[PDB]
RNA sequence: UAAAGUUGCUGCAGUUAAAAAGCUCGUAGUUGGAUCUCUCUCGGCCGAAGCGUUUACUUUGAAAAAA
């Protein structure tokens, strides 16, 4: 099921909802899911027609969805066709304190809980299966910044077609352009 | 630099990129936690915890598998040392110094090494000090040294 | 070259240079040749790369075509196990050689008898023929080398990584870049060999003369 | 080069080094223009044409000259990759 | 010790562009230097550059266009007004013509012609041309 | 010279270099299972410890430390990690 | 007063021309690595009492004897 914190529903987040429940009916995981939970779920055009959808985690629950990360996504890539599935815990930005402010950040802001340590989460859980083992931000002449990450080659082939996905789900919901390659060394 | 000596060392820990537990590590958190606490309780430093704890266990660095560092596990236990470890063992090299100074007085090297070392003492409690690590009257002595070792 | 399969290097060029002994070098390495060697032996030799001799033999080739006056080109020997290759060369390619002791202000001193103002210059070895290299910082002269693993590379402007000690060495690189310029230029053709062979270039002890009579 | 009216207003416009691209003086002696025969891609020969490349003279003091002349000829397709 | 970040920056970028490197590695990195290089970059100077991320600071790898004849810093970051603007560009740039000198404002860190466009003073970081 | 590339090393250059003055610093040390025909269990061993490590099923010396790599008995299988 | 960049903040010198303390430690002093992107009420498309931690900085405004 899908608790959001806004108190509203979606009917996409209810699609995706049901597809957990059927996974919690029939499965070898059904004793993993029925503590585990959702918050949120979106569909994101990548390119040319091609489509992929992020779920949103809780950050306790992250690392226990991540020890049934690849056998859930696989389940909906087969449930939902030819569509890409990543799951991207529901991490808060609050702003920077600036002079001009009132009363809602009474306490120091935790670095956690910051827009730099926030998307370095989000990148990091957007590729979970491979880890992060470089980063390269490169400015081009005109300003702009693009990222390059390098990833580890001991499960390539797994994420190696997801790449032009985790870039589109990357500039959806970060707004910066990265870029995915393999390195030779970690 | 050195601080007290004229060498330019480089050598030192160079940490991976990576900031995960290793795949070999098949230690929970807990696990760690409860290993650090009965090195602790044994009586090792958490500079010695660290250390026969990567060189026996596999924890490469406690701080990416448990998410907290030695010492502060050790505080939240509450099995910390009054003292700091690397200002305690100043302390212990100071009162040793002076212990050899006393049988030894013509020793000038022994003299000027101490002076170092005191020097050294003098500024890890005035740094403890501001951080409020030491009570704010704790003052190093002559004479009350060696009771703090 | 430029991936120019016409240019490629061939069985026979590589044999000639193994014979030659081109690839082998010396044991001490200048930190500007570093790029040409391919890997040092188990008794200090570096082993010269054959693949960059050729690229480097072929761009010196293209340097010294593109002078439409051939005698613009001075091909230089100090060295007696390369005199005889210079002469050779010039005499093939319309170059002007001088082969001996290089004066000082040929280059320079407009007034001196040997005085000439070459296009480009060419070289034997760098470290045995410092004195024109220098001159050739004084005239706006490009400079071209034959440099061993050790040879310093100032005023070098296209080295030639190959063995330049031996008398076979020197003798088959001055042979073959002789072979290279004609065929750029259009005599002589690029599908038989040329009629004329290294041995004439290379250079013979006088007691080699004296057992050949 | 030019003044506000847009005319150019330089005595002549001094060439630069292909290799650091600094400009090089009228009394560099020891700087070279060096030309490099393009040859026809089927038949191996000149062609007439050639790829001109400006070293300074301290870029050859230096004995970088070598180094930067075969790396403009390998950009321009003269040298082979590797 | 090392102090002045961006001091040590800017005199690797200058030692480098002396010797005719086409690139130069800057360890560690900062705001103000990603800053600095990018006011350089907008105006041609050094070309695009790229950020190494280690995981204790950046370094940067730039790329040298051979069009720099100095960058410096200017230690201690005097505080500029606009009114002392013209007396600083008459002290450190070499024309009229060209040249800028950076200053970090509450506006951004930018060059003086855009400090004077956004009328307001600063701190100067330093000067290139 | 002139023209080395900073942002991609050779892994044989990156590798020559101190393991702080590396590009991206890694360390030159590692971790190894080591197993003991007398044991029924493997161990988790440092590559420089700087402790002796006894077996977790015997009581045999494992590693003896030393300057740097410290030194495993003779017999004992060890295995690179990662 | 300028010349005097021969008082050097801009902007000087200190191997041999005048000059780095014999050598360390050390308090004050000076200097100090990376990092963090505007809310309860009132006379329904407005208006606000503010404490958002402040300071430096910068810009603006006020006030500031003529000669």
């Amino acid at each position: 099921i899908v608790k959001p914190n806004g108190e509203k529903p979606d009917e996409f987040e209810s699609g995706i909802s049901q597809a957990l429940l059927e996974l919690e009916m029939n499965s070898d995981l059904k004793a993993q899911l029925r503590e585990l939970n959702i918050t949120a779920a979106k569909e994101i055009e990548v390119g040319g027609g091609r489509k992929a959808i992020i779920i949103f985690v809780p950050v306790p629950q992250l690392k226990s969805f991540q020890k049934i990360q690849v056998r859930l996504v696989r389940e909906l890539e087969k449930k939902f066709s030819g569509k890409h599935v990543v799951f991207i815990a529901q991490r808060r930005i609050l702003p920077k304190p600036t002079r001009k402010s009132r009363t809602k950040n009474k306490q120091k802001r935790p670095r956690s809980r910051t827009l730099t340590a926030v998307h370095d989460a989000i990148l990091e859980d957007l590729v979970f299966p491979s880890e992060i083992v470089g980063k390269r931000i490169r400015v081009k002449l005109d300003g702009s910044r693009l990222i390059k990450v390098h990833l580890d080659k001991a499960q390539q082939n797994n994420v190696e077609h997801k790449v032009e996905t985790f870039s589109g789900v990357y500039k959806k919901l970060t707004g910066k352009d990265v870029n995915f390659e393999f390195p030779e060394f970690q | 630099g050195r601080m007290h000596a004229p060498g330019k060392g480089l050598s030192q820990s160079a940490l991976p990129y990576r900031r995960s537990v290793p795949t070999w590590l098949k230690l929970t958190s807990d696990d760690v936690k409860e290993q650090i606490y009965k090195l602790a309780k044994k009586g090792l430093t958490p500079s010695q915890i660290g250390v026969i704890l990567r060189d026996s266990h596999g924890v490469a660095q406690v701080r990416f598998v448990t998410g907290n560092k030695i010492l502060r596990i050790l505080k939240s236990k509450g099995l910390a040392p009054d003292l700091p470890e690397d200002l305690y063992h100043l302390i212990k090299k100071a009162v040793a110094v002076r212990k050899h100074l006393e049988r030894n007085r013509k020793d000038k090297d022994a003299k000027f090494r101490l002076i170092l070392i005191e020097s050294r003492i003098h500024r890890l409690a005035r740094y403890y000090k501001t951080k409020r690590v030491l009570p704010p009257n704790w003052k190093y002595e002559s004479s009350t040294a060696s009771a703090l070792v | 070259s430029g991936a120019l399969d016409v240019l490629q290097m061939k069985e026979e060029d590589v044999l000639k240079f193994l014979a030659a002994g081109t690839h082998l070098g010396g044991t001490n390495l200048d930190f500007q040749m570093e790029q040409y060697i391919y890997k040092r032996k188990s008794d200090g030799i570096y082993i010269i790369n054959l693949k960059r001799t050729w690229e480097k033999l072929l761009l010196a080739a293209r340097a010294i075509v593109a002078i439409e006056n051939p005698a613009d080109v001075s091909v230089i020997s100090s060295r007696n196990t390369g005199q005889r290759a210079v002469l050779k060369f010039a005499a093939a390619t319309g170059a002007t050689p001088i082969a001996g002791r290089f004066t000082p202000g040929t280059f320079t001193n407009q007034i001196q008898a040997a005085f000439r103002e070459p296009r480009l210059l060419v070289v034997t070895d760098p470290r045995a023929d410092h004195q024109p290299l220098t001159e050739a910082s004084y005239v706006n002269l490009p400079t071209i080398a034959l440099c061993n693993t050790d040879s310093p590379l100032r005023y070098v402007d296209i080295a030639i990584p190959c063995n330049n000690k031996g008398a076979h060495s020197v003798g088959l690189m001055w042979w073959m870049l002789a072979r290279e310029v004609l065929r750029m230029r259009g005599t002589i053709s690029r599908e038989h060999p040329w009629e004329v062979m290294p041995d004439l270039y290379f250079y013979r002890d006088p007691e080699e003369i004296e057992k050949e009579e | 080069m030019q003044n506000d009216a847009g005319e150019f207003v330089d005595l002549y416009v001094p060439r630069k080094c292909s290799a650091s691209n600094r400009i090089i003086g009228a009394k560099d002696h020891a700087s070279i223009q060096m030309n490099v025969a393009e040859v026809d891609k089927v038949t191996g020969r000149f062609n007439g044409q050639f790829k001109t490349y400006a070293i300074c003279g301290a870029i050859r003091r230096m004995g970088e000259s070598d180094d930067s002349i075969l790396r403009l000829a390998k950009a321009d397709g003269i040298v082979s990759k590797n | 010790v090392r102090m002045n970040v961006l001091a040590d920056a800017l005199k690797s970028i200058n030692n480098a562009e002396k010797r005719g490197k086409r690139q130069v590695l800057i360890r560690p990195c900062s705001k103000v230097i990603v800053r600095f290089l990018t006011v350089m970059m907008k105006h041609g100077y050094i070309g695009e550059f790229e950020i190494i991320d280690d995981h204790r600071a950046g370094k940067i790898v730039v790329n040298l266009t051979g069009r720099l004849n100095k960058c410096g810093v200017i230690s201690p970051r005097f505080d500029v007004q606009l009114k002392d603007l013209e007396k600083w560009q008459n002290n450190l740039l070499p024309s009229r013509q060209f040249g800028f000198i950076v200053l970090t404002t509450s506006a951004g860190i930018m060059d003086h012609e855009e400090a004077r466009r956004k009328h307001t003073g600063g701190k100067i970081l330093g000067f290139f041309f | 010279p002139l023209a080395k590339d900073l942002l991609h090393p050779s892994p044989e250059e990156e590798k020559r270099k101190h393991k702080k003055k590396r590009l991206v610093q890694s360390p030159n040390s590692y971790f190894m299972d080591v197993k003991c025909p007398g044991c029924y269990k493997i161990t988790t061993v440092f590559s420089h410890a700087q402790t002796v490590v006894l077996c977790v099923g015997c009581s045999t010396v494992l590693c003896q430390p030393t300057g740097g790599k410290a030194r495993l008995t003779e017999g004992c299988s060890f295995r690179r990690k990662q």
